[PDB]
This record gives structure tokens, C-alpha cells and sequence, in this order.
């Protein structure tokens, strides 16, 4: 049923997170990381249990006491600093309404009718709220939120005609959907995102800046490069000084991890073709069970006719995948 | 399978397979497009039409580069695929020394591929720059059909290229890994347009494309008020809020051989080389499955040399404004000072 | 038995120790060191002895009296200072409850059930006490405590309300766990650690601040870089000037030096997979003894059974479980290539 060639351009395009340290004298400087060499212990299983279930003879007791050097990149809050400010810019657009590429008028018309009918019937409110939840509670900061005193987030939307919205002390308050809804501008921003999604060629830009409070000389955990160096950070030049960066695709996956509709759901994974989970690695929505994206997309004609809770769950998953885009061929 | 060699000759300051002996292989053209995953792009072959072409790397040049670049660690960059192909690093580091002119100052793109040409790494391809400009033209054309940009100039503010990696989507597990450089260039560009009147900034920023060389080019919100149209570039240059940067120009001197390329590189180790145009290996022909039903032709990337020009008095704009000349044998964007 | 992709995340995040020197005016300034060179003597065995015999051909009497230069970095308390103050921070993040990465759902479930059963049968009191005693007794200062008049540790917990926990004259006042428990806030700070450990979102951040009353012109010994110099100190830029530090990993090794549940059982060691004793260049928990981390982890089902069967587990199994939970808290990579 799938056409020979089709693809989508992503509708949500986030920037990268830059780490800035703010001194008590209110000056702001880029964060700097330096390589650090450490002496570890021989602790891997393969150095003493190379043969399955038996000790290796050449690894005597004395040979397991020598240290093996390791080199890692080190980043931490400088002493005397007040807080760390992390800023990026997410953009919400409407490329999901028109497929970027397609070779079948039938699939083109079915997809556009399906997205239009989903917007008309189910509405963008659920997806908009789910996307805004991740940005608002600091999900894009990953492990930096953990082991932090108190962090607050301030957003400055582009088509805004008032003050800059803020979320103070997300650790205690703003920990639920109702708590997020109680904010003054929450409905305004949700309607902003809905208008951007619905109106053709619309744009919604949010400039986010999260102030992070950490203990003295606390640790910072930016992204790492995919390619004796055991840990190398991604970095960009800011003002001439190198600074660790959280990545663009990492942020995009962080603000898109909303998939809580998979069978026997326990935690939201990152939205995608299959329910790929990093922690506890497995393949949720495996094509064997028929809950993967391809099988769901194969029922586009049937689903437009019916349009319980499984149907709206399938629509939510389908449109979340369509938002990200990809070579669906 | 493609075997045809270069059809036509190029100028001395442009690089292609015609300038080197190509007998390092491992004349018939017969390829498929509908199921193949090869790249495909569209450029204007005329004032009212476009041309589709699929730039394909020439293994001759890659070998000519891998063999020569050893013992040149100062200007050599290595990459492992799936296998080790060394290329040309761009110096050492990036330092920071008609009417109706429109500016988009301080455009920052995060995660833009630096493997512009298959034999160099550095600044993103000026072909991609021109494609972004023309995409902006297409986006702004829907609200105003009389808007055309005659030429543009590119100013670079911060350039940073380092090794990274792309985490491929699961297809079960992830496919074979690939290593490619990425860049986060911060650049500002000038536009010469025929609109000859003011345009509202809301639609101008609504029509601004975000993607740039597989990246995310976004402009800061507080810089929106700096997006204004001026009648003279002399006062336009005094207006952008950044006092540091460099202007891009072409190296008109000869670069016929890679030995001469490295000889030219070593005097200053500051100029950068990247893709600047495409040399078609086949005349434009129609195939059933094109990008938009236009003529398709397998082409090959051309590597040029980008100069550094500091704008000041007695500095003619004719040396910094680029455009697509649309030659019959090759499609390249070059500064209009060359006749 | 061992999964091919098992991995555990660290539960304690120590931090670099910043060395400060305070004057009688209560003004605080960063500590600085200098790379001063020195002249030694030709005293190494290689210079005057071979693997067998002696090198009479060239190691004559006169050639052994020549001075061989050396370059070291010297860090010492400047004259007129009152005392040296050191401060850092730890965090009990409760990351041991679930594996960071796991491939087999059976092993992940077994480990989670083991953690829950341990939490139920055996309180976190033992691990919390052994992990907090090292913080409070000045173990993280390493050799700086030696040859010092008296050192006091003042730490402010989080979340906290009311007093500020402080230990004074550690050398003579707090010399044992019984002395530590006599403090009125000990049962509060200890309970904070175990409460954090026994919850899915547990967290407990401590900020320590120790003062050292070293003698006049005494030398302070920070950590040294791995890497001409025979000794180069690690340093960080404090207030725009260089300052030696102890290092996060070195302080992490000091806090987690609680492993005394081994067959010899004389002095504690850093909690490791094989129990490496650095001062003896040997491991007292090497695999052939059947007590290493993997040999214990492969008996997880038996430990589950012994915890479910009887109310009172055997004392030896209690020590083995304590070692297992200490290794889980430390975290690491348990997979096999």
C-alpha cells in the first residue's frame, strides 16, 4: 500500500543548547571543559573472565592490581559561580500538512485528508500540550535536571504581545498537567502552537532560557561524540572560547519523547518508527506485533472511515510520527 | 554504472576531473532513480526554469587526494566509513578579522555538514548557500511575485568544524555507522533585490527557511528589528551589529594541480576550499522519475578556493557578490567580477 | 548468566575539593603552588646495580657523587595564615534502583527484586553509616589530615531545616561509630541518606567545608596528574589564579572505602569488582577465591531465596550482599564483550 517514494520534512526544528555560567557579579561567560586523565582499576569482566564462566590463567592476582590509564573530558561549575543558564530556540512549523515528496496522487490525497480530518475532529490540543510539557519541565536538559537544587525556565514566544512567561521551581510545582495548566499564559501558548500547526505556512518560535542551580563544583553532563579517550564532548566556539553543547538531535529527541500509547505502556519513549528504548534496550512496537508505524500507516483508508480510545491513540502516535518526518518509503 | 568522463573544459581556477588523469578506476550511463537512494537536487538552468542533477563523487579525485595528502598532517583530515579516506583540512582555524539592499544579519546554523565536497572539509558548500537563497526566493515569491534577488554576498562571523557522528534511525537495529564532519558557521548575508521598495518584516521572517546544509539556521528574536531594507550597501554595511567577520571571494589564480593547491595553502593557512559548483558529466536529459519532472543529469562536484576580503574604502562590491552564471557545460556560482 | 549489555549508573557524585587559605583578617584567598626545582643524589638502584651483580665498569665512586636535577611542584601554607579550608559537595541520586542499561528482562527484574528484598530485610543503615563516616571523619582529605593539629568538618545538608551539622576536633572527639552516633544530628543526616536511597526520586545533597590547622609553613599534598617533572599537581582556575585540587575521582575513592567484608579483613579497601589493594599491589578478592563481584552476582537467585526463606539471614551472606549493594551503588559496566 505504501508508495514507491515518499518523505516528509520535519515540522519542529529545535536549535542547540549552549551552557553559560553566571557569576555573582551578574556577568555571563561560556562554560569551559578540559581534558582530564585518570588512573582506573582493571574492573572489566573480559580481563579476568575471557573464557565463558571460568577464570583466565594469565590474569594472576598481581596482574589485576595495576592501574590502567583512561582519558576523559571534564566539565564542572567553576567555584564561586551562582547558577548556569542554558538557552536554545525551538521552532514549530507546519510541514506536516503537505508531504515533502510523493509519487502517488492517491497517497498524497489520503494523507492530506487524514491530517485535515484529524485536526478537525481530534484537535491539536493534546499534541501541543504534550510537546509543551517536555520543554516546560526541562526534559531537554536530560541528566542536568537531576542532582540540581532548583531550576526555572523562561520562554519568550515570537508572536507575543506581553511579558515573558516563566516557570519557577519545576522540581516542586509544575510537576503535573493540571499544574502546567494553572499558569496564566499556558492556554495562550497552547493556542499559539495550535494556530501554528493549523494555519498553512505558519511559524511559532520559542526562545527558551533555563537557569540551573547546582552545588559547589557540581558536575555537568553534555552530549558526547558518536565517533585512550573514553569520553569526548561535543563543543562549539562561543566568543572565542570552547564550550560544551547538548546537541541538536539530542534536544529534538528530548522535546519529542511523548509516546505513551504503546502496548502495556509504562514510560514515554522517543517518538519514532518503532518503540526503540535506550535504557532497557528492546524494540517496542515491533513489526511482529503490528503496532509499528508501517502497519498503522497501511490502514489510512480504513481509519478515515471510522473517524474507542485505541483509535485516538493510533491517531496521536501517527501524527506524532508524521510531525518528525522521514523517508517512509 | 557510470563510466563517461568529463564533457567540456573548465577555467584554470576551478577544479574537476578534466585537469587530472582519470585512469585510476576500479563510456556508458545507465542508472535507476525511483528505488535508488542517491542524492538529487534542483538548480535554475534558466531565468524561468530549473535543472535536476545528482552530484556523484569521482573516485579519481579522491584517490588523487588520499595519495598526496599523507605527510601533510597540518592540512589533512581523516574519516572512517562503515575505509580511511583523507581529505583537505581548511588551514588551522577560523580567525575573526540598483538599490533595495536587504539584510538578514547573524544567521546561525547548528549541525551543518562540513563534507561539502568529497575531498575537502570545512565551510558548507556555496552551492548549498545558493540553494538556501533560492529557497528563500521561492518562499517569498508566493506573497510577492515581483521579488527577485539579483545577487548575494556572504559574510562569515564564527566558523567551527569538528568531528561528530549521526545516530542513524533504527531500520532489527541501527544500520552501518557513518562518520562525517559537522559545522556550526555563524554567517550574515546581503541581498540585492529588484523589489525597490519596503516590505513588511512579518512575512519576510515567516518566509525565512530554516534548513541549511542539513542544519537548523535560525535567527535570534531580538535581531528581528535589524532585518530592514536599505537603498545603499555603503550604509547597509555600517549597520549590522557585528564588527567582526570576513567576506568570501574567489581565488582567481591558478590551482591546476593538488601540489600547487597545497603550495598555495601553506603561505597563509587561512583560506578555505569547499564545493562551489557542479560539472555535468551528461547533458540534461529527461527521465521518468525526476525531482519535479525536469531534466536530470549525473554531475560531479567542483572544488574551488574561497578568499578573505575585508570590506573598507576603495573596496568594490563587484568582488564580493556571487551569482549563478548558468554556463552550458557547468553550473557554478562565482563572483561577477570575472569576465 | 551475565547479560551482554548490562550497565549501572553511579549513585554518588562527589566533587573537586577547593583549597583555600584564610588569614587572621578572615579574608580567604586561593591556594597557589610553584614548580621549584631541586638537586638530589644518585641513589636509584639502577644507577649503581644491574639485574644481577653490580656495574663496576662505569659506576665508580666519583661518578656516583654527581647531583642529578629534579623538578617538582611544591604547595605549602604561606607564613602568617590561620588555617586551610576545603569544601566540596556530594549527591546521593538513588540511581541503583534500576539498571541504566539492560538487555535481558529476566536479569533486570531479578536485580530490581534483589534491591527491593535487600531494602526490606536489611536496612540501608549499614551502607549509609559507612558512606557518611568517611565524609565526616575527614577521609576525603587523604594525607592532609596527617601531621595536622586538628581538623573540623562542617556540612550543610539538603533538604534541611534548622541547625547546621558540624563536627569539631575530629582527631580526639569522633574516633569511632559510637562517638559519631552520639551527635544529636547523626540520626537525622543518616536517615536522610537512606530515605533518598529507598525511593525512585530520592536525592540528598551535602556541602562539606573542612578546616585544617596545619603547622607553620606546612606542605599541602593535592592530587597529581597522570601524564620534565616528577610530580605535577592537578589544578583549577579560582578567582583568576591557579589552585590545586584533590579531584572528584580521588574523593570518590575516599568516600567509598568501606569494603572490609573480605577473607583477610584487616583494613578497608576501595569498593571494587576484585578488591584491589593499592598499597600491596594485590587483590584480596580475585576470582579464584570465589568471592569477586561477578561470582556474587551470579548467585543472585540463591540470595533471593535465602532472603525469602528465613527471617534472619546468615552473617556471611549479609556481608556478601553488602558488597553487592556497594558495587551497585558505585555502578559501572558488567557486560562481557
Amino acid at each position: 500500500k505504501l508508495p514507491t517514494n515518499l518523505a516528509y520534512e520535519r515540522s519542529i526544528d529545535p536549535s542547540d543548547v549552549c551552557f553559560f555560567v553566571v557569576w555573582p557579579d551578574d556577568r555571563k561567560t561560556p562554560l569551559t571543559y578540559n581534558s582530564r586523565t585518570l588512573l582506573g582499576q582493571m574492573e572489566a569482566a573480559s580481563l579476568a573472565y575471557d573464557v565463558s564462566g571460568q577464570p583466565i590463567k594469565s590474569a594472576t592476582a598481581e596482574a589485576l592490581a595495576q592501574g590502567n590509564p583512561h582519558q576523559v573530558d571534564f566539565c564542572h561549575v567553576p567555584y564561586g559561580a551562582s547558577h548556569i543558564e542554558c538557552s536554545f530556540s525551538v521552532s514549530f512549523s507546519s510541514e506536516l500538512r503537505q508531504p515533502y515528496k510523493c509519487n502517488s496522487s492517491k497517497v498524497k490525497q489520503t494523507l492530506v485528508q487524514l491530517v485535515e480530518l484529524y485536526e478537525t475532529k481530534i484537535g491539536w490540543t493534546e499534541l501541543a500540550t504534550r510537546y509543551l510539557m517536555n520543554i516546560c519541565n526541562g526534559k531537554w536538559l536530560w541528566k542536568n535536571t537531576r542532582k540540581a537544587y532548583c531550576w526555572n525556565i523562561v520562554l519568550t514566544p515570537w508572536p507575543w504581545n506581553g511579558e515573558k512567561v516563566g516557570f519557577e521551581d519545576i522540581r516542586t510545582n509544575y510537576t503535573s498537567r493540571q499544574d502546567f495548566k494553572n499558569n496564566k499564559n499556558w492556554s495562550a501558548i497552547v493556542e499559539m502552537i495550535k494556530t501554528a500547526f493549523s494555519s498553512t505556512d505558519g511559524l511559532a518560535i520559542f526562545e527558551v532560557r533555563a537557569t540551573l542551580h547546582l552545588p559547589t563544583n557540581a558536575m555537568v553532563r553534555p552530549s558526547q561524540v558518536f565517533t585512550q579517550n573514553s569520553r569526548v564532548f561535543q563543543s562549539t566556539t562561543i566568543d572565542g572560547e570552547r564550550s560544551p553543547i547538548l546537541g541538536a538531535f539530542k534536544t529534538g529527541a528530548a522535546i519529542a519523547t511523548i509516546d505513551d500509547w504503546y502496548p502495556e505502556a509504562t514510560e514515554p519513549l522517543r517518538v519514532g518508527r518503532f518503540g526503540v528504548h535506550r535504557e532497557d534496550v528492546t524494540c517496542y512496537r515491533h513489526p511482529s506485533t503490528g503496532k509499528d508505524f508501517f502497519s498503522i500507516l497501511q490502514q489510512a483508508e480504513h481509519y478515515i472511515e471510522v473517524l474507542a480510545q485505541e483509535t485516538i491513540n493510533d491517531m496521536h502516535f501517527l501524527m506524532a510520527n508524521l510531525i518528525k518526518g522521514g523517508m517512509f518509503q | 554504472v557510470i563510466r563517461t568522463q568529463a564533457l567540456g573544459e573548465l577555467p584554470s581556477f576551478l577544479l574537476s576531473s578534466s585537469k587530472i588523469p582519470p585512469y585510476h578506476w576500479s563510456t556508458t550511463i545507465n542508472v535507476t532513480l525511483a528505488p535508488n537512494y542517491l542524492t538529487q537536487i534542483s538548480l535554475p538552468d534558466s531565468d524561468t526554469s530549473y535543472i535536476s542533477l545528482s552530484p556523484v563523487a569521482s573516485l579519481s579525485m579522491q584517490s588523487h587526494f588520499h595519495q598526496r595528502l599523507q605527510d601533510e598532517n597540518r592540512h589533512s583530515a581523516i574519516t572512517r566509513f562503515s575505509g580511511a579516506f583523507r581529505m583537505l583540512k581548511s588551514g588551522a582555524k577560523f580567525s575573526s578579522p540598483n538599490g533595495s539592499f536587504l539584510v538578514l544579519p547573524n544567521i546561525r546554523v547548528c549541525g551543518a555538514t562540513a563534507l561539502s565536497s568529497p575531498v575537502t572539509v570545512g565551510i558548507p558548500s556555496l552551492t548549498a548557500f545558493f540553494g538556501f537563497v533560492h529557497a528563500f526566493e521561492r518562499n517569498i515569491n508566493r506573497t510577492t511575485s515581483s521579488f527577485r534577488v539579483e545577487s548575494f554576498a556572504i559574510c562569515v562571523h564564527q566558523l567551527h568544524v569538528e568531528k561528530r557522528g549521526l545516530t542513524a534511525e533504527f531500520v532489527i537495529s541501527a544500520p552501518a555507522t557513518r562518520d562525517d564532519w559537522q559545522c556550526d558557521v555563524v554567517f550574515s548575508l546581503i541581498l540585492n533585490t529588484n523589489f525597490a521598495q519596503h516590505i513588511d518584516q512579518d512575512t519576510l521572517v515567516t518566509s525565512l527557511p530554516k534548513r541549511l546544509a542539513r542544519g537548523s539556521a535560525k535567527i535570534a528574536i531580538d535581531d528581528f528589528k535589524h532585518i530592514n531594507s536599505f537603498s545603499t550597501l555603503e550604509t547597509a554595511i555600517e549597520s549590522l551589529p557585528i564588527e567582526a567577520g570576513r567576506w568570501l571571494s574567489l581565488y582567481a589564480q591558478s590551482n591546476n594541480n593538488l601540489s600547487d593547491l597545497l603550495a598555495a595553502m601553506t603561505e597563509d593557512h587561512q583560506l578555505m576550499a569547499s564545493c562551489v559548483g557542479y560539472h555535468l558529466l551528461e547533458e540534461p536529459k529527461d527521465k521518468p522519475n525526476s525531482l519535479r519532472g525536469y531534466k536530470h543529469a549525473i554531475a560531479e562536484c567542483i572544488i574551488g578556493l574561497i578568499n578573505s576580503i575585508t570590506f573598507s574604502s576603495e573596496t568594490d562590491p563587484n568582488t564580493i557578490f556571487w551569482s549563478l552564471k548558468n554556463y552550458q557545460n557547468y553550473l557554478v556560482v562565482q563572483p561577477r567580477s570575472i569576465n
